[PDB]
């Protein structure tokens, strides 16, 4: 709209000033620990299975 | 921050005196002022959504759309609060709107994915998600990655007799879930989508081992809870399983939640609590009574309890009275769910082979209404002879 | 009578399981006041209200699978309850005793609600239909069908004409009762209305849904009146005041809510109960509430006038 | 024999995404 | 097995009636899921604890992974593989008293286990269902970690 899209940099005025930390990735992610680790050692057992070994 | 800490009135006290004073603090530079009474503004609709003071609520949005019309969140909470209601047409069209606005916006995408996915609209659904990591703006998106494995993974819930339709759907749910936990350690439903995929696929050893492990960095994904609590019905640790289900429906829901209350009767009825089986059921289908496979349950819960009842005849009258009666009415319940059952929930063999068993039940139960008089006039015999017996002394 | 809203009077540990339902009737032939509860665990306990207090009189066995609502007639000595077996039972409220049982088939009996009149008694079926049972004659006298699905609620204007009915698939539906018409088929909720009420003045109907939205319409043209908000879970009970200006509300989320009709706003949200609070009842003067929950207790609020 | 019957639940091994986070913004 | 119980529990207070000992303190803990109740006194010196801290507790007969049952005797000499290697702290005691809401007339329906760590007491107080391992006088670890978040 003509009229309401010279705003949309008033809105990034706001957003800029704004600001939030759980987002859609980080909502994803753990407050400290690592998963990665254990779960690849899980997944050395399980692969193997899938590749019928 | 006290809303983040759950202090609704405090935050509800400071947003006002925010806005009160930015009056007077918008005298310096109207449009700064005005930019921060946005961001006040927004963050006291969005307590008032969890203060459920909804015309506040809308208000306050239609204020900031009313002043700066361009922000997206307005319309998201719009649409979250009819989702709220219920109303998944209205959410939509809210929704649609900031996708209308911003093409790319991932969260209005997502929303509408949301009501795709809880209508079972998998195909439409995965349009959402797919249109996402494509842009370069959002290619990074592991939510819209693991949304796609939330996609396949949600099509193995559906019965499908060929295995192969399903297990192709497995690897590709697992291989975003493989590659997800590469790339972000922390990524607590990348972890769980593995579990997830190894207990479709039957591994539930190291299924629960990973769910264990992806509950110890936090404790309100309940799935996480459900997940571990299933493990422990199948691996018969029933105590344990309804002690999760038990807790996770005083923490997590507001509400009976069906879906846990039927998971918890599960365990219960493997558990032993009969009892509290049967009042599960009972209110579960006080909550849901439209549902046909609680009514089943309800059902099913009548008839195993009437079961031990009528096989020892060391049961009362009472017993034996309410064990005819709740049979009667289980069978009356699965011959009327034979006429007014959901044919989608349920398979139509379940509720016709439950049927007979109550209804040859029933004709055994009959002759136990007499055989139960007897045994209360048993006693009175030793109850006279003591009398007499006091009276020697 | 307080000046604010408060506890009253407080009945613990009286039944083994969660009381679902809960009345309040006036006995027009002594001039004194009952109050009548129903639970899971099959009893309908009698407690007579007396001096603001509650004298546990009679404890009435006989359902078998629990007992979904009770009301008590405001022009006889009888208090009427229903069960999930969909059997309506009446008790004798001067002996304490049962006065007939109504096998009634296995979906048509649910939520209960006496006339004003009290000569007739209402109850939600599953198959969308409202039975209205007579009290003496003891058997299903008329159906009222809304065609919808399940009728979770059911309640009788003041002034008898009207019959509310809140089906699960959110749809309202009011009906003459003299007719046993269908009068009018409101949108509702977009979600199951558990609870609905009418004003004394007959003008105005409250529902209650699993939205935590509560809804007004109109009852003479079903114009939509006004939307209420607040409860942080599912609607279970509304009941309407007898003074005209307010109504009482409760939820599964432990809390049960007053509503002022003219502002339109919570005067007061009670925290009493423990559990989901299943039943809200105001007295036949409107000075006092009383509810039950799954706490397993029987409360009494007493109200502003 | 007829395979025993438990209590009717579809299995369901859920990874559900979180609600979308709206949280209040800081200035 | 051998894994009488098992839950997660967070320090709500240290020796509020004082510290009385020096390299030991009171803790009053509660867990998240089974609701159990926690009073457990720790060698504050060797493992200090602050209020708040959440740890994994997981009462066992044994330290074997298999459930062996071992025979109460220390020995530095131990080749099989043990529990205590991927936890942080453990101790070991007998259960000197249980205690419920017993009566003449019915059975508790809660269990108040004590155990005493060679003088370390230790209260786990919860349900008659949960303390199903839990037998008076019996030897068991505590297998306790600290989560680290």
């Amino acid at each position: 709209r003509s009229f309401v899209d010279a705003e949309v940099d008033v809105t990034r005025d706001i957003v800029s000033r704004e600001r939030v930390w759980r987002t859609r990735t980080t909502i994803l992610q753990s407050t400290g620990k690592n998963f990665s680790k254990n779960i690849f050692a899980i997944l050395q057992s399980v692969k193997a299975r899938e590749e019928g070994r | 921050l006290h809303f983040r800490l759950g202090n609704l009135g405090e935050a509800k006290k400071y947003f006002l005196a925010s806005l009160d004073r930015a009056k007077a603090e918008a005298e310096h530079d109207e449009h700064y002022y005005n930019a921060i009474s946005v961001t006040t503004s927004y963050n006291l609709a969005r307590l008032y959504e969890a203060m459920c003071e909804f015309h506040e609520a809308e208000k306050l949005y239609k204020n900031i759309l009313r002043e700066h019309p361009n922000y997206v969140d307005c319309y998201l909470r719009l649409g979250a609060m009819a989702r709220d209601k219920g109303n998944f047409y209205e959410a939509s069209d809210w929704f649609k709107e900031a996708l209308q606005i911003n093409q790319d916006h991932p969260d209005a995408w997502s929303l509408i994915g949301n009501l795709h996915l809880a209508k079972q609209e998998w195909g439409p659904g995965q349009k959402k998600f797919e249109r996402i990591l494509k842009q370069p703006s959002t290619q990074s998106d592991t939510y819209s990655m693991l949304a796609l494995g939330n996609v396949w993974l949600q099509t193995l819930h559906q019965p499908t007799r060929d295995r192969e339709k399903e297990k192709r759907h497995q690897d590709r749910a697992l291989a975003i879930y493989k590659q997800v936990l590469r790339n972000d350690a922390k990524n607590l439903y990348a972890a769980n989508g593995i579990g997830a995929v190894l207990a479709h696929k039957g591994y539930f050893r190291e299924a629960r081992d990973v769910f264990a492990q992806v509950r110890e960095a936090t404790a309100d994904i309940s799935d996480v809870w459900l997940n571990l609590a299933h493990i422990y019905v199948e691996q018969k640790q029933y105590i344990s399983a309804v002690q999760m289900y038990e807790n996770c429906l005083r923490k997590f829901y507001k509400h009976q939640n069906t879906e846990v209350v039927l998971y918890l009767a599960r365990a219960l009825f493997k558990c032993g609590k009969l009892q509290e089986c049967k009042q599960t059921l009972l209110k579960a289908r006080h909550v849901a009574p439209s549902d046909t496979v609680l009514m089943f349950n309800v059902a099913l819960v009548l008839q195993r309890l009437a079961t031990s009842v009528l096989k020892d005849e060391k049961s009362n009258l009472k017993e034996v009275l309410n064990a005819v009666k709740e049979l009667e009415l289980a069978h009356r319940y699965f011959s009327y769910l034979s006429k007014v059952g959901d044919k989608m929930r349920f398979d139509l063999a379940l509720a016709a082979t439950e049927a007979r068993q109550c209804s040859d039940l029933l004709s055994q139960a009959q002759y136990h209404v007499a055989r139960a008089r007897k045994q209360d006039e048993e006693e009175r015999e030793l109850r006279a002879k003591q009398e007499q017996e006091k009276e020697l002394l | 009578m307080t000046n604010q809203y408060g506890i009253l009077f407080k009945q613990e540990q009286a039944h083994d399981d969660a009381i679902w339902s809960v009345a309040w009737g006036t006995n027009k032939k002594e001039n004194s006041e009952t109050v009548v509860t129903g639970s899971l665990d099959d009893l309908v306990k009698v407690w007579k209200w007396r001096d603001e207090r509650l004298d546990l009189q009679w404890s009435l066995e006989g359902h078998q699978l629990g007992v979904v609502s009770v009301d008590i007639s405001h022009t006889l000595p009888i208090a009427a309850s229903s069960s999930l077996d969909a059997h309506i039972r009446l008790w004798d409220l001067e002996n304490g005793k049962q006065i007939k049982s109504i096998d009634a088939g296995p979906v048509d009996a649910w939520t209960l609600a006496f006339s004003p009149d009290s000569q007739y008694l209402a109850t939600g079926t599953h198959v969308g239909k409202v039975n209205i049972f007579g009290v003496e004659s003891g058997k299903k006298e008329y159906s009222l069908d809304t065609r919808g699905k399940f009728i979770l609620s059911i309640a009788y204007s003041p002034d008898g004409k009207y019959l509310a009915s809140g089906a699960i698939d959110g749809i309202i539906n009011i009906f003459d009762i003299a007719t046993g018409k269908l009068l009018h088929t409101l949108e509702g909720h977009a979600m199951p209305i558990r609870s609905l009420t009418f004003s004394p003045d007959s003008q105005l109907l409250v529902t209650a849904s699993d939205d935590g939205y509560i809804k007004i319409y109109d009852v003479q043209h079903a114009n939509l009146a006004g939307t209420l908000s607040g409860h942080a879970s599912w609607v279970l009970n509304v009941a309407f005041c007898p003074d005209d200006t307010h109504f009482v509300s409760s939820s599964s989320d432990k809390s049960v809510k007053v509503w002022d009709v003219g502002t339109r706003t919570c005067v007061h949200t009670f925290f009493d109960h423990q559990d989901q609070v299943w039943g809200v009842k105001y007295n036949g003067n409107g000075s006092k509430i009383v509810s039950v929950g799954d706490d397993q207790e029987i409360h009494i609020y007493d109200c502003p006038i | 024999l007829p395979e025993r019957s438990g209590v009717v639940c579809r299995v369901k091994y859920c990874n559900s995404l979180p609600d979308i986070p709206f949280d209040p913004k800081f200035i | 097995a051998g894994i009488l119980f098992e839950d997660i529990f967070d320090v709500k207070d240290i020796d509020p009636e004082g510290k009385k000992f020096d390299r030991v303190s009171r803790l009053h803990c509660e867990s998240e899921s089974f609701k159990m109740d926690l009073i457990l006194d720790v060698n504050i010196q060797i493992y200090p604890v602050d209020l708040g801290d959440k740890f994994r507790l997981v009462i066992a007969s044994t330290l074997y992974e298999d459930g062996t049952l071992d025979d109460g005797e220390y020995n530095p000499t131990d080749d099989r593989p043990s529990r205590a290697d991927q936890f942080e702290y453990v101790m070991y005691g007998k259960v000197y008293r249980i205690e419920g809401d017993e009566t003449s007339t019915e059975a508790a329906t809660r269990l108040s286990a004590y155990v005493s760590y060679g003088g370390l007491l230790m209260r786990l107080q919860g349900d008659a269902n949960n303390l199903h391992g839990f037998e008076v006088d019996s030897r068991v670890y505590l297998l306790m970690k600290k989560l680290a978040f």
